[PDB]
């Protein structure tokens, strides 16, 4: 009922983005899903007069036996007008990240209840390819708000508010945040109590006519950071001291008051790398003064909503990964390390793809938007494999680091 | 009469802000006009075009062209201007099937759909833009004005609109007859199956009846096209496929042109003929682009050519795909950044072959190239078969594990097994993770004057060993590498090296086994001879001893 008019940005045409190759099982899953969607009126076949395309694939979400259609709308989303008239953008709740439990629901199915503006539908065109291109790819466009599109939460926001209105007044201490196809619900209650309340919310959705049953549990109050820490040792080798001086030199770009002068003095001579050097008093004081500095927050760090977030990741080995989220170099908004390995133990690329998902999630909770990634992987390796491991309903932007960073050492 | 279902028209627009073409009609000879008038009269009778009134402002030029050893004429409309102004369409004809992805068929029949080809209705609102003018005899009358009612040959949207229309009417037949395949190419339909011959011919007749519902007649006659088919540079046979004949010329003198053609043939051949190599021949095309320039063949190119001639000596065929069997991909290193592969299901019968060439860059190694080759084959295989083959690779499992666990980048290759087929890919050196006890420590450094290009490189060690060498025509980065080289050259089998060079660390941490830089190559050669090497970095100008001493020495 009553479509909202949508436009692209001035001077921009719609996306024409190549469909990448899909495995037989993904094609079969999509044929099946789309046949049902077409029957339900969600999508319609299109003709050759529609030149546009956006890539599509299929994923298996967390703990699930069935495929989910995932459209990569990144190009369309850039080309789509921002959303203004009623909505200025919603002030991002700062309390969401402070909650004890945040559960993430996929609410994207609700979007299918709102018709998409008839003039904008052509820009949602997508193709189901055939193996070896032996039959013409199947061409569709959306008749309703598609999952993954920037415009969907914006347009649906009016309907969503009414649906959650009784729940929010009945539960005022709860933060509800919506990003893309996700709904983030925080609470400080006992996890059993938290869960029942999540299911309470689900019923609010279902009763209004309609992967909802799922939930993904976060505990952002437990999220921890990485201050710069220095070794505490009884005996320092020449090599230990060189490593120390190297690490401090790096740190001094972040923290101005850092001094290496006295420590470097210990290095004077030409000495075997493994020889033990006793610290001088001046060296110990300097090291001590440095430790104190490093217990402090970084000076002049601030988030600017008008700037991109940048995320860098280092492979540390043994399934360990470190990462930093920043706007300007050396002013880190967040840092972190992932140890925990869910499968992935023989696969670097699966690990990286999961790190990428966790970092984006953290980014959405804290700032309400996704970072641009600098990935320590070759483009061709990433592009071939990442879709096999992707469980998220959104996708961030990335670029590729081909030169090994020296600073890996110091986030270790 | 029997009612037929109409073909729904595809709505068409000009690009935004653009109007239709207005292009002057060329004068023509009296006989060409007469022949065009005759042609258009007939076309008009068939409903393909209609005469229009004076009010249509649009025009596209029309020509008459000889039948070449016949007396008859054909109408050519030059749609270049209208095409510029016509919207883009979805192009389905990209994504050509690869023969190695096809399934064997007992029977393949061809049907002539040529009468549908020129009869597809054109969107009513767009017709005005197709206006053309037969010039009048002596130009003493107004030219005869026509517009198209059907997709004109040569117009931008005709192939896409004809393809989409045909697919749409074929869909229910395909869907309800899963036991055949149907493919449209130009004005033909190709129908394959495994059916007993009687059942196959029945399917063909049913297809003809189906098409009849849209008024599309196909000739009762037996089509002149039979397997084998010459298609897109291939020969397709019922149970096998190949590339059309590849014959390499003998020449005592070769030009740029002949080399591009030679490389093209070899590239085309490489998808079935195993082991084809283009490296040395492709080189001769570096730079230049003056086309008629004759290039002398290097001995290396001559050898590559001779090797290719041997491979191409007798025909080789690929088999088709059997979905019930695993795909296997095997890869061999050929040298000079070249890799070759075979994809098969049963031993000794390839579906297809192919090659991969090392990417351009300052430094590289075999493991990285092998990995890239694997990703390329993977992607190709997804396109053709919709799945990843199992790989057989000339690299030991232990070598791979040592590589990926220690490499600074995330890296992965899918399910694979070692095949012992020299030359094997191996790690030529690995650096220590910890400083070596009992190993001499070399503090290295180098520096150069950016103006004079004069420099020094050298080292000092914990044993008081020292060297400084004067250098000409060098740079800071080069002297930094030179210093590492000297320490490697002058030390024993185990060595600790301390450098301040972020540049050198960047290169060495990338683990190259080969480089375009002569110096990096010498460094690699030295590393290969060591038992243990620990490379330690420190920041410059910090008063770190032995680094400052050697920095002072080399800074002149
Ligand atoms: C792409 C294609 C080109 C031609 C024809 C193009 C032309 N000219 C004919 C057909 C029927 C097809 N389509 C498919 C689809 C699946 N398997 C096959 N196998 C197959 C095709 C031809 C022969 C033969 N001989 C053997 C097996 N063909
Ligand atoms: N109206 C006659 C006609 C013209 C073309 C046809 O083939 C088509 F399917 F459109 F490609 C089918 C029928
Ligand atoms: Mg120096």
């Amino acid at each position: 009922i009553e479509t909202v008019p949508v436009k692209l940005k001035p001077g921009m045409d719609g996306p024409k983005v190549k469909q990448w190759p899909l495995t037989e099982e993904k094609i079969k899953a999509l044929v099946e899903i789309c046949t049902e969607m077409e029957k339900e009126g969600k999508i319609s076949k299109i003709g050759p007069e529609n030149p546009y395309n956006t890539p599509v694939f299929a994923i298996k979400k967390k703990d699930s036996t069935k495929w989910r259609k995932l459209v990569d709308f990144r190009e369309l989303n850039k080309r789509t007008q921002d959303f203004w008239e009623v909505q200025l953008g919603i002030p991002h709740p700062a309390g969401l990240k402070k909650k004890k439990s945040v559960t993430v629901l996929d609410v994207g199915d609700a979007y299918f209840s709102v018709p998409l503006d008839e003039d904008f539908r052509k820009y949602t065109a997508f193709t189901i390819p055939s193996i070896n291109n032996e039959t013409p790819g199947i061409r569709y466009q959306y008749n309703v708000l598609p999952q993954g599109w920037k415009g969907s939460p914006a347009i649906f926001q009016s309907s969503m508010t009414k649906i959650l209105e009784p729940f929010k007044k009945q539960n005022p201490d709860i933060v509800i945040y919506q990003y893309m196809d996700d709904l983030y619900v925080g609470s400080d209650l006992e996890i059993g109590q938290h869960r029942t309340k999540i299911e309470e919310l689900r019923q609010h959705l279902l009763r209004w006519g309609l992967f909802l049953w799922m939930g993904y549990e976060l505990h952002p109050d437990k999220w921890t950071v990485q201050p710069i820490v220095l070794p505490e040792k009884d005996s320092w080798t020449v090599n230990d001291i060189q490593k120390l001086v190297g690490k401090l030199n790096w740190a001094s770009q972040i923290y101005p008051g850092i001094k290496v002068r006295q420590l470097s003095k210990l290095l004077r001579g030409t000495k075997a790398l493994t020889e033990v050097i006793p610290l001088t008093e001046e060296a110990e004081l300097e090291l001590a003064e440095n430790r104190e500095i490093l217990k402090e927050p970084v000076h002049g760090v601030y988030y600017d909503p008008s700037k991109d977030l940048i995320a860098e990741i280092q492979k540390q080995g043994q399934g360990q990964w470190t990462y930093q989220i920043y706007q300007e170099p050396f002013k880190n908004l967040k840092t972190g390390k992932y140890a925990r390995m869910r499968g992935a133990h023989t696969n670097d690329v699966k690990q990286l793809t999961e790190a990428v998902q966790k970092i984006t999630t953290e980014s959405i909770v804290i700032w309400g938007k996704t970072p641009k990634f600098k990935l320590p992987i070759q483009k061709e390796t990433w592009e071939t494999w990442w879709t096999e491991y992707w469980q998220a309903t959104w996708i961030p932007e990335w670029e590729f680091v081909n030169t090994p960073p020296l600073v890996k050492l110091w986030y270790q | 009469m029997v009612p037929i279902s109409p073909i729904e028209t595809v709505p068409v627009k000009l690009k935004p802000g653009m109007d239709g073409p207005k292009v002057k009609q060329w004068p023509l000879t009296e006989e060409k006009i007469k022949a065009l008038v005759e042609i258009c009269t007939e076309m008009e009778k068939e409903g393909k075009i209609s005469k229009i009134g004076p009010e249509n402002p649009y025009n596209t030029p029309v020509f008459a062209i000889k039948k070449k050893d016949s007396t008859k004429w054909r109408k050519l409309v030059d749609f270049r201007e209208l095409n510029k102004r016509t919207q883009d369409f979805w192009e389905v004809q990209l994504g050509i099937p690869h023969p190695a992805g096809l399934k064997k068929k007992k029977s393949v029949t061809v049907l002539d759909v040529g009468d549908a080809y020129f009869s597809v209705p054109l969107d009513e609102d767009f017709r005005k833009y197709t206006a053309f003018t037969i010039p009048s005899i002596n130009n003493e009358t107004p030219g005869i004005r026509y517009q198209y009612n059907v997709l004109p040959q040569g117009w931008k949207g005709s192939p896409a609109i004809f393809q989409s229309s045909m697919t749409k009417i074929l869909e229910p037949f395909a869907a309800q007859n899963p036991d055949i395949v149907i493919y449209q190419y130009m004005d033909d339909l190709y129908v394959g199956s495994d059916l007993e011959i009687g059942q196959h011919r029945t399917k063909i007749e049913e297809l003809r009846q189906h098409l009849l519902r849209w008024g599309l007649t196909t000739p009762d006659k037996k089509h002149q096209k039979e397997p084998p088919f010459l298609w897109m540079g291939y020969e397709l046979h019922p149970d096998k496929w190949t590339v059309q004949p590849i014959v390499l010329p003998e020449k005592d003198s070769w030009t740029v042109n002949d080399i591009q053609k030679l490389v093209g043939k070899l590239n085309w051949a490489s998808q079935i003929y195993p082991g084809i190599k283009v490296r040395q021949l492709s080189k001769l095309l570096r730079g230049t682009k003056a086309l008629t320039e004759v290039i002398p063949l290097t001995e290396e190119a001559e050898l590559e050519l001779a090797e290719n001639r041997e491979i191409l000596k007798e025909p080789v065929h690929g088999v088709y795909y059997d979905p019930s069997k695993d795909l296997i991909a095997e890869i061999q290193k050929q040298g000079q950044g070249q890799w070759t592969y075979q994809i098969y299901q049963e031993p000794f019968k390839n579906l297809k072959t192919g090659k991969y060439a090392r990417m351009r860059g300052a430094h590289t190694n075999d493991v990285k190239q092998l990995t890239e080759a694997v990703q390329k084959i993977t992607t190709e295989s997804i396109v053709i078969w919709g799945k990843t083959p199992k790989f057989k690779l000339p690299i030991q499992k232990e070598t791979w594990e040592t590589w990926w666990t220690e490499y600074w980048q995330a890296t992965w290759i899918p399910e694979w097994e070692f095949v012992n087929t020299p030359p094997l890919v191996k790690l030529w050196y690995q650096l220590e993770k910890e400083p070596i006890v009992g190993a001499e420590t070399f503090y290295v450094d180098g520096a150069a004057n950016r103006e004079t290009k004069l420099g020094k490189a050298g080292y000092v060690t914990n044993k008081g060993r020292q060297k400084v060498v004067p250098l000409t025509n060098t740079t800071n980065q080069k002297t930094e590498l030179q210093a590492i080289y000297l320490a490697l050259q002058d030390s024993g089998l185990e060595v600790n090296i301390v450098t301040d060079s972020q540049y050198a660390l960047g290169i060495i941490q990338a683990q190259p086994d080969k480089s375009e830089s002569e110096l990096v190559n010498q460094i690699i050669e030295q590393l290969i001879k060591k038992e243990k090497v620990y490379l330690a970095w420190v920041p410059a100008h910090k008063g770190i001893g032995g680094n400052e001493q050697v920095d002072k020495l080399v800074s002149a």
